[PDB]
């Protein structure tokens, strides 16, 4: 199963304070509109990160 | 008729000022000019030049006054670059 | 419990046991003279006090 | 020590500032702040969940107004930006 | 990600809720281990 | 309608916007 990452995925990169500062920065990021897998066990790689979500009852 | 077309396009300037902001874009540009001169000036404080840290102060607490001459050397020729280049733009926009 | 250890590893097979929860008074690793060089590339050595 | 220049040290973060207890709103785990120009702006105290301020200690320029010295040899300073209960 | 540091979040929801939520970091581990795998348990 | 301490002090003209304007 696949479905598209909208917009989620973003971490504050440091932990230095900012505000209203429209801060641009380069790191591992998850792409924007992306194609995350959907699975219902088996063991997947780590090529550089991961973003692992869940919605469980 | 005269002191009517007269007051008419007074108010039309009212109007037209209140409504499309964009009429004073020859003032505003040379405010936005500065600021960005001024913004790239205080980036060009924050960059390395080829020096081991961006803080003059981290520099001078970690090394000898050997090394630490080196470092500094290469920021202060770096910030003397970037102070010098913007006096330049600045003489070059007065003039206009 | 690094530096008095009872023996060192092959060269190509190092150990690397990193350090936290200290108050490291370099002090004594400087002027203890049984290093035979003290090589330091980002720091002084009468800096890391 | 607040509400003076002084010569602040953090874990090896150094300078000068009017060092007053502030609310940079952190999350637990951030340390410092800034703002437009990424200027250090807070630290957290290794002693105590403290963020402070930061504002340098006010310097400026120094102007003497005078009249030549071909009329008078009395003069008058302007301490140029500064709030001079503090001079 | 690599180190081995550890965001997350935890919102409501109600199949990925289209919107945007940043990732307040948790954990930190200071190790070094090789990693090029992982599973998740059940 | 029109819209930092590293040694940038920002001196302040002569004359003021009242002045320009009288
Ligand atoms: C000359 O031009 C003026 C302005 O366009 C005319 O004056 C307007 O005429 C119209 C229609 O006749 C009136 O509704 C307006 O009230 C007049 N005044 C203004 C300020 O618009 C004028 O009729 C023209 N011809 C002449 C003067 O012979
Ligand atoms: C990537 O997403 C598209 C939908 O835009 C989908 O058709 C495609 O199968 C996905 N990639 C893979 C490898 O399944
Ligand atoms: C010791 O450090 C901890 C960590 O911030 C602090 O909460 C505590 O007040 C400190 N106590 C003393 C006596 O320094
Ligand atoms: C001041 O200048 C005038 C010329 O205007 C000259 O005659 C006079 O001697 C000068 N005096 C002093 C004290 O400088
Ligand atoms: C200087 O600062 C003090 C303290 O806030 C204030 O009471 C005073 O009015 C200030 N003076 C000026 C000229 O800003
Ligand atoms: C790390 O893991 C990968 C996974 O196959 C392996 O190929 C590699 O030899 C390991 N060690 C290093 C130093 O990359």
């Amino acid at each position: 199963a696949y479905t598209n990452s909208f917009t989620r995925g973003v971490y504050y990169p440091d932990k230095v304070f900012r505000s209203s500062v429209l801060h641009s920065t380069q790191d591992l990021f998850l792409p924007f509109f992306s194609n995350v897998t959907w699975f219902h066990n088996p063991v997947l790689p780590f090529n550089d990160g991961v973003y692992f979500a869940s919605t469980e009852k | 008729l005269i002191a009517n077309q007269f007051n008419s396009a007074i108010g039309k300037i009212q109007d037209s000022l209140s409504s499309t902001a964009s009429a004073l874009g020859k003032l505003q540009d040379v405010v936005n000019q500065n600021a960005q001169a001024l913004n790239t000036l205080v980036k060009q404080l924050s960059s390395n030049f080829g020096a081991i840290s961006s803080v003059l102060n981290d520099i001078l607490s970690r090394l000898d006054p050997p090394e630490a001459e080196v470092q500094i050397d290469r920021l202060i020729t770096g910030r003397l670059q970037s102070l010098q280049t913007y006096v330049t733009q600045q003489l070059i926009r007065a003039a206009e | 419990e690094v530096f008095n250890a009872t023996r060192f590893a092959s060269v190509y097979a190092w150990n690397r046991k990193r350090i936290s929860n200290c108050v490291a008074d370099y002090s004594v690793l400087y002027n203890s003279a049984s290093f035979s060089t003290f090589k330091c590339y980002g720091v002084s050595p009468t800096k890391l006090n | 020590v607040k509400n003076k220049c002084v010569n602040f040290n953090f874990n090896g973060l150094t300078g000068t500032g009017v060092l007053t207890e502030s609310n940079k709103k952190f999350l637990p785990f951030q340390q410092f702040g800034r703002d437009i120009a990424d200027t250090t702006d807070a630290v957290r105290d290794p002693q105590t969940l403290e963020i402070l301020d930061i504002t340098p200690c006010s310097f400026g320029g120094v102007s003497v107004i005078t009249p030549g010295t071909n009329t008078s040899n009395e003069v008058a300073v302007l301490y140029q930006d500064v709030n001079c209960t503090e001079v | 990600k690599n180190y081995f540091k550890i965001y997350s979040k935890h919102t409501p929801i109600n199949d990925l809720p289209q919107g945007f939520s940043a990732l307040e970091p948790l954990v930190d581990l200071p190790i070094g281990i090789n990693i090029t795998r992982f599973q998740t348990l059940l | 309608k029109v819209t930092k301490f590293n040694g940038l002090t920002v001196l302040p003209p002569l004359l003021t916007d009242e002045m320009i304007a009288q």
